[PDB]
């Protein structure tokens, strides 16, 4: 019963901001989290950001303050606000739902669900 | 890539999917497993075919091995009858030969061989291990009768542990089971992260929980929480086959004690040790690749004569291997099916081609026949008929753990005797009582998040939040349901007060303007004193009138004064009492006539003290009245217009207005409920105007001295009492007091007392002075 | 079960899934199809390899055939390299040989071979026919720019026609496309049932529609509706490859004319007839089972020499077969890929095992490489790169049909030049204009169910009903939106009337108690006549006072009468005018003082006509006034208490009440907005009481004859004018008329005129008789 | 993308009434209906009643007087009320989705979607 959708794929410059929204279908994100990962086309998939089941986040040095992720159980949706991104922020944004660990979400290959893999090009 | 032809054309060979690679299997199981189970199966086979009279003496024995894996797994699955049917290769001088492989181990690991067997028509699922779906069904079956709503979940990296958690995910919703957390534990987990998840565990306050962790996976979990010593905790250790094995340390059960968990008792294999002792270095005519892996795992530079005992005794860790016992039972069932078809009735199957079940087998279609619809009764277990969903399922031993102070360990209780399969039923078979763990506490009285609130309340729900958590809010006013936790809040009868439920009532005391309470006593005392003084003035009047001065003055004046006081006081008496419509018909005209004729007596006394004059002519009336008839008919015309307008509003429609009280919520007081009474107000105003008339004749009385100055007292008493009555009538008409105690009654009685004190007292004194009047 | 090895190790063989049975294929296609396409493919191959310098001269040619079907479909899919890798059967003297089959026809019919090729790693989808999903995307792409909400659906029993209807079902909702009907048509349909569905079609009034029926399926559909002759109908004939073929009869286009439909132009195969003429009875060294089906379809009792022309010419119905052209293009692409790998660069692929692309091929992995990322440019079509979703997609010819009166037929227009694939873009490429069908009517102006209603309105929605159908209902009062069809109905400025939108206004005419309208003229005339008569009485007074009778009578009496009339009339003049707070401060004390001193003059005239008397003592005041100072100070004390109470309510808080009008909705009238003015009512009542005083002195004037009987007139005028003023003051205080025209002004002016007529007229007549006064 | 679940499966008498309520999940009923059929277990599936997406209904010879079928677009679910039932009420109610004809829905095999087939054995 894992279904997800992506919205907000546009094009902005380095200084531009981007809004990204993920909506679930019947899946309550209170039971388990949902991971968001960045994979430029032609290369492997790396987890730039990741949220634990609780209201805690695990970032990387490339998303310090530039990426903000918001989650709430009532609306079963995820929000990503990006501000002042580095120019090669272009890539494919992938959503996953699947039981994992604290660091096993950074590598992001243990998720059973596979998303549509919407491609976003900003340059 | 192994190929093990054996006793009989039925050859239980092919690559084993449980092994995923040569290196995997070499440094995972064979480096210290090692494929000895099939040797025991072949023992049993050769020992039982000697017992049998030539069960299957057709083909010979031979072992040849050459060790994703899909290509060689299917290639070893390739028999010879498939590649020689027509297959007219001019260089292939093939001959007829039929092997057939059935056994599959580790089917969950690799399903390509299952698909191949599905397409070929040789599908043979015996994973012979019972699946975890039945265990999830069992954990649900223990969910219902606990009568508790939500439960927590803990999982690990185990592949078999996932399908349980997803299945719980899709079954929880239809029977309101809420999930607060479901997180994974790996082989090694971070310290501060585990502290964080356990902290959010105390935050969630979801005390009942089920854990899917394996032994070594759950060992750190029981380890961390020892430091902080929070020990009111209960678990649900599923698949606890190794019960109290890795948790056996003391003071651990002070935290992890009283845990109930599933288990499966496994029958010990007879002579397992001597089964495993036969393998020796380089005396083995068969299974040459047993020899190769023995060579490569003990590199062969040296160690060419060591025995299993000389090696570091690898038969202590696995005293009874689950997969070994499962494949043992599977091969026993297959051998029993072969014996059966050797001794079956003369009859045919249901499949069109390849319908040759004889001493010679064609594609092994009778084996699935005897699996699907035949009993086994093998290995003192009394197995059920082999089924697709469940191959061989026994009674699940739901074991309970008890601390043993005399032993310092955990004792197990088979009190859980149940299974989910239909061999015993779909209903309960569990014993719940006569067990304790530091008291009787597994009921968990506060496992429900919300309590049973007081009656007449809705278990208000947070939007987008599971129905388990509800907070109770008070029903609207005047509405109350009898039993607690009633979603359909219903109307309550109007016979009780708020009664700690905020209800409404309509049946209360009714004010009848007279009661045993002191206001009634006071008004009755006023009434009786008025009646007594009227009796006394009647007595003094009858004393006055006995004298022959009668008909020298106007006896009718005092006679009608007495009638006026009587009727006005009768109206005052009618004023109190239980109010209804009939009382109003008997009251309102009485009030009007009393007012008009009492005031008419006042006016006829004020205008002319002595007799009136008129012409002396013979008519229908008598002559002695000397003109009093005109005064009588003036009062009479007032009386008529009053009672005829009364009957005009009588016959047209009864004077009933809407039933109103001081407050419709708690006060239920019956009133006159007549109406505005426009004509009543008009006649009251006309009476007031009539009182305003004859002021100037009272002044023509102030000039001349009359009968030793008595009319001046009448004049000022007129003034003061008329003005006080007209000033206190609208206060009664406006103030709420009319509901609690009528003010018109006291106003009119005071006015009547003043009116009698105007003249009666003065002329009583006068006749006490001069009796001649 | 067919097996066709051919020129080169690449062998494009295996059972064709398009055939579902031996009998099916025998009495469906071969009884009159018949597998000639592969012969043409092998022709093209042989002369193309003669053109090429030894393209693939490795293996030979050979055809052997033996004709669910899954078992033999996969068995023919079995090559020889799969069953000889290790395969050490002691009787199988196998040798190395590698065939590889790619072509799949009718993949939609049977997917088991696709699954087999998926598991083996030899997946090859070229259904080479373009799928109907692209056609559904195209029909959607023509949905948006028509700018119309809903559309009807008609389907048939065709298997390919379903996925379109389901896809429309899940795509309609997110972009508000409503469906009214979607029903199936079989090969034969009942008469009254079809009449019933068409009747509910007129009931639905869903005029725009799309039909998925095939030619013979839609032929009855165009047939039935001819009888009733309803001919305003437009269709959307999807997959109309055979356009105007089965509908070509005259008078049919009077009903079915002007239909727009998709089509695909197919290039004619060069020499198709001579391609099909080569097959002859019993001169065929290859394809022996071509011979068997020729024998069995022409049973062989006789007919051993007949040719295709002698048979009933089975090459008229299918002039150009779609599957034939599709497989022709597929085999051309495969041959071009083989030529490419023969002439590719020296480099390696992406796979790990089987990475041997040489003159000798291993498992045909380069063919999918050149399909996935290489152009074709074959058969003068300039094909796009082969893709999984779309293999080879050309420009969709959206053909439009026009009636031709000069020809009595239908002419086609390629005006639709578009495709859904990304080769040209995702946006519009369609020509819409310069076409007509009995006029310009395909816009369908009333295709929207609901119209654009007037501004300020809710397109109210039926609950549980699609948003397409909305009915317009009027916004609440005082609220109005500017543009039509505004869901967010917003507040409107308060400057216009209902203006066919039911709005509200607050800016209207304001009553200032004086205007050019005739009421203002009348009140001004009354004011000016009053002023003129005051001037005249001032003149006659100055005439009277010039005589030396002054100081023999009281000149102060008439002087203060003139001051009283002046100030009372000034208050009357101040009564009208624009009302504000400052006007009220200047007005209310003026009203009070005018009332009290005019009435004080009246009282001082009534009580004593002649001079007052008092003791003669020397004090601060002068002596000649002879006691008038007490009357002055009595009037003065009244005046003080008035103006001091005025200032008491002045300095404490300005007397401003809430701004109220006759009606808050449409009437905006500025009023005094002062308050209840309790002390003003008290002083008015005191003034009325003062008028009630001195009645008895007026009576002491009625007895004695004074100055030839003038005070009786004063007395009765006192009575009548005081009572009329006191009777008309509450009518003004209660009646609404005070807003439209003040009644207090006319009441006070009439009262003042009467008061002057009391004495001034009488004594003017007297002095006209006797000047000595 | 169509899902359904059965409810109201109980045992009544011959004259008793049975209530069946089934709510669709994730699929509006406006596009097409959801047919219901009655199969005696152990034999071929039979269609007692037939729904039409145009809100029409189609009944067999004996259905009149005992079956009532309710379906609406707003609520996209189906009610089946039974009264004065035949004595042998043992059977399984099977739900199907897919475009078909009137006779095709009466035979009831043209539907592509297959339900779980919850069964209640009244046996009265």
């Amino acid at each position: 019963q894992v279904q997800l959708q992506e919205s907000g794929g546009g094009s902005v410059q380095a200084g531009g901001s981007l809004r990204l929204s993920c909506a679930a279908s019947g899946f309550p994100i209170s039971t388990y989290d949902m991971g968001w990962f960045r994979q430029a086309p032609g290369k492997e998939r790396e987890g730039v950001v990741g949220i634990t089941d609780s209201f805690s986040i695990k970032y990387e040095d490339s998303v310090k303050g530039r990426f903000t992720i918001s989650r709430d159980n009532a609306k079963n949706a995820l929000y990503l606000q990006m501000n002042s991104l580095k120019p090669e922020d272009t890539g494919m944004y992938y959503c996953a739902a699947g039981d994992a660990r604290w660091s096993l979400l950074l590598r992001a290959e243990q998720y059973n669900y596979w998303g549509q893999g919407t491609q976003v090009t900003v340059s | 890539d192994q190929r093990a032809q054996k006793k009989g054309d039925i050859i239980l060979g092919g690559l084993f999917p449980i092994h995923f690679g040569v290196a995997a299997k070499d440094q995972d199981l064979k480096s210290r497993f090692r494929g000895f189970r099939w040797l025991q199966a072949m023992i049993f086979a050769i020992e039982e075919i000697n017992s049998s009279p030539a069960l299957l003496p057709n083909l010979t024995l031979g072992y040849r091995i050459f060790d994703s894996k899909a290509l060689e797994a299917t290639l070893s699955f390739v028999a010879q009858n498939k590649i020689d049917s027509l297959n007219l290769d001019e260089f292939c001088n093939c001959s007829e030969h039929i092997p057939s492989t059935i056994a599959v181990v580790g089917a969950t690991g690799s399903g390509v061989s299952t698909a191949v067997a599905n397409l070929l028509g040789l599908f043979y699922i015996p994973r012979t291990i019972p699946n975890d779906e039945h265990q999830a069904t069992a954990m649900a079956d223990i969910i219902e009768y606990f009568r508790w709503n939500w439960v927590g979940t803990i999982a690990a990296d185990d592949d078999y542990g996932r399908p349980g958690i997803e299945k719980f995910r899709e079954e929880a919703e239809e029977r309101d089971i809420c999930i607060d957390f479901s997180e994974l534990i790996s082989q090694y987990s971070d310290e501060e992260e585990i502290q964080h998840v356990v902290e959010v565990i105390q935050n969630s306050t979801a005390k009942v929980i089920v854990v899917f962790s394996s032994g070594p996976d759950l060992e750190p979990l029981i380890k961390e929480i020892v430091r902080r010593n929070i020990t009111g905790k209960i678990w649900l250790a599923s698949e606890a086959w190794a019960s109290s094995s890795l948790i056996a340390m003391p003071q651990y059960f002070h935290v992890v004690g009283g845990t109930i968990g599933f288990a499966l008792k496994a029958g010990q294999i007879p002579g397992f040790r001597e089964f495993l002792k036969k393998v020796h270095p380089r005396k083995s005519v068969h299974n040459g690749f047993a020899k190769e892996f023995w060579e490569e795992t003990f590199n062969p530079l040296c160690t060419g004569d060591e025995n299993i005992s000389s090696v570091e005794t690898p038969y202590i860790d696995y005293t009874h291997l689950r997969i070994s016992y499962n494949v043992y039972l599977a091969v026993y069932s297959i051998a029993h099916a072969l014996q059966d078809i050797y001794t079956c009735l003369p009859g045919r199957g249901l499949f069109t081609n390849g319908s040759c079940a004889d001493i010679k087998k064609v594609e092994a279609w009778q084996v699935l026949k005897h699996l699907r619809h035949l009993n086994f009764t093998n290995n003192m277990g009394e197995q059920v008929t082999f089924d697709e969903c469940g191959d061989l399922v026994g009674n699940y031993s739901i074991i309970n753990w008890h601390l043993s102070p005399e032993d310092g360990s955990i004792v197990f209780k088979e009190v859980g005797y149940y299974n989910v399969y239909a061999k015993k039923g779909e209903r309960l078979f569990i014993n719940e009582e006569k067990i304790l763990w530091s008291g009787f506490s597994r009921e968990v009285p506060f496992s429900n998040c919300s309590r049973d609130c007081l009656a007449g309340t809705r278990k208000g729900i947070i939007e987008g939040e599971p129905t388990c958590c509800f907070e109770c809010v008070e029903c609207p006013d005047g509405e109350y349901s009898d039993e607690t936790d009633a979603s359909a809040c219903n109307k309550c009868p109007d016979d009780f007060w708020s009664n700690e439920n905020h209800t409404s009532c309509i049946a209360k005391e009714i004010e009848f303007l007279s009661w045993t309470e002191p206001f009634g006593i006071a008004l009755t005392l006023f009434a009786v004193l008025g009646i007594f003084l009227t009796a006394f003035v009647l007595g003094v009047f009858i004393k006055f009138r006995n004298t022959p001065i009668v008909k020298a003055t106007n006896r009718e004046l005092s006679y009608l004064l007495l009638f006026s006081l009587l009727c006005c006081f009768s109206s005052s008496l009618f004023f109190i009492g239980e109010p209804q419509d009939w009382t109003c018909r008997l009251r309102q005209p009485a009030f009007g006539i009393s007012f008009v004729l009492c005031i008419s007596c006042i006016l006829v006394k004020t205008n002319r003290v002595l007799l009136v004059f008129e012409a002396k002519i013979p008519t229908s009336f008598h002559r002695k009245w000397w003109g009093l008839n005109l005064q009588f008919l003036l009062v009479f015309l007032c009386t008529f217009m009053q009672i005829v307008i009364c009957v005009i509003w009588l016959y047209t429609a009864p004077p009933s207005s809407y039933r109103n009280q001081e407050l419709e919520d708690e006060i239920i007081f019956i009133t006159c409920h007549e109406g505005s009474l426009m004509a009543l107000g008009f006649l009251i105003g006309y009476t007031c105007l009539l009182a305003a008339i004859c002021f100037f004749f009272a002044f023509k009385s102030r000039k001349l001295p009359e009968n030793f100055n008595e009319a001046k007292f009448i004049t000022f008493s007129m003034l003061i009492f008329f003005i006080v009555w007209i000033s206190f009538i609208p206060a009664y008409a406006s103030t709420y007091g009319k509901f609690v105690s009528a003010v018109e009654v006291i106003a009119i009685l005071a006015a009547s007392f003043g009116l009698l004190a105007c003249i009666f007292f003065n002329k009583i004194y006068i006749i006490l002075f001069k009796p001649s009047r």
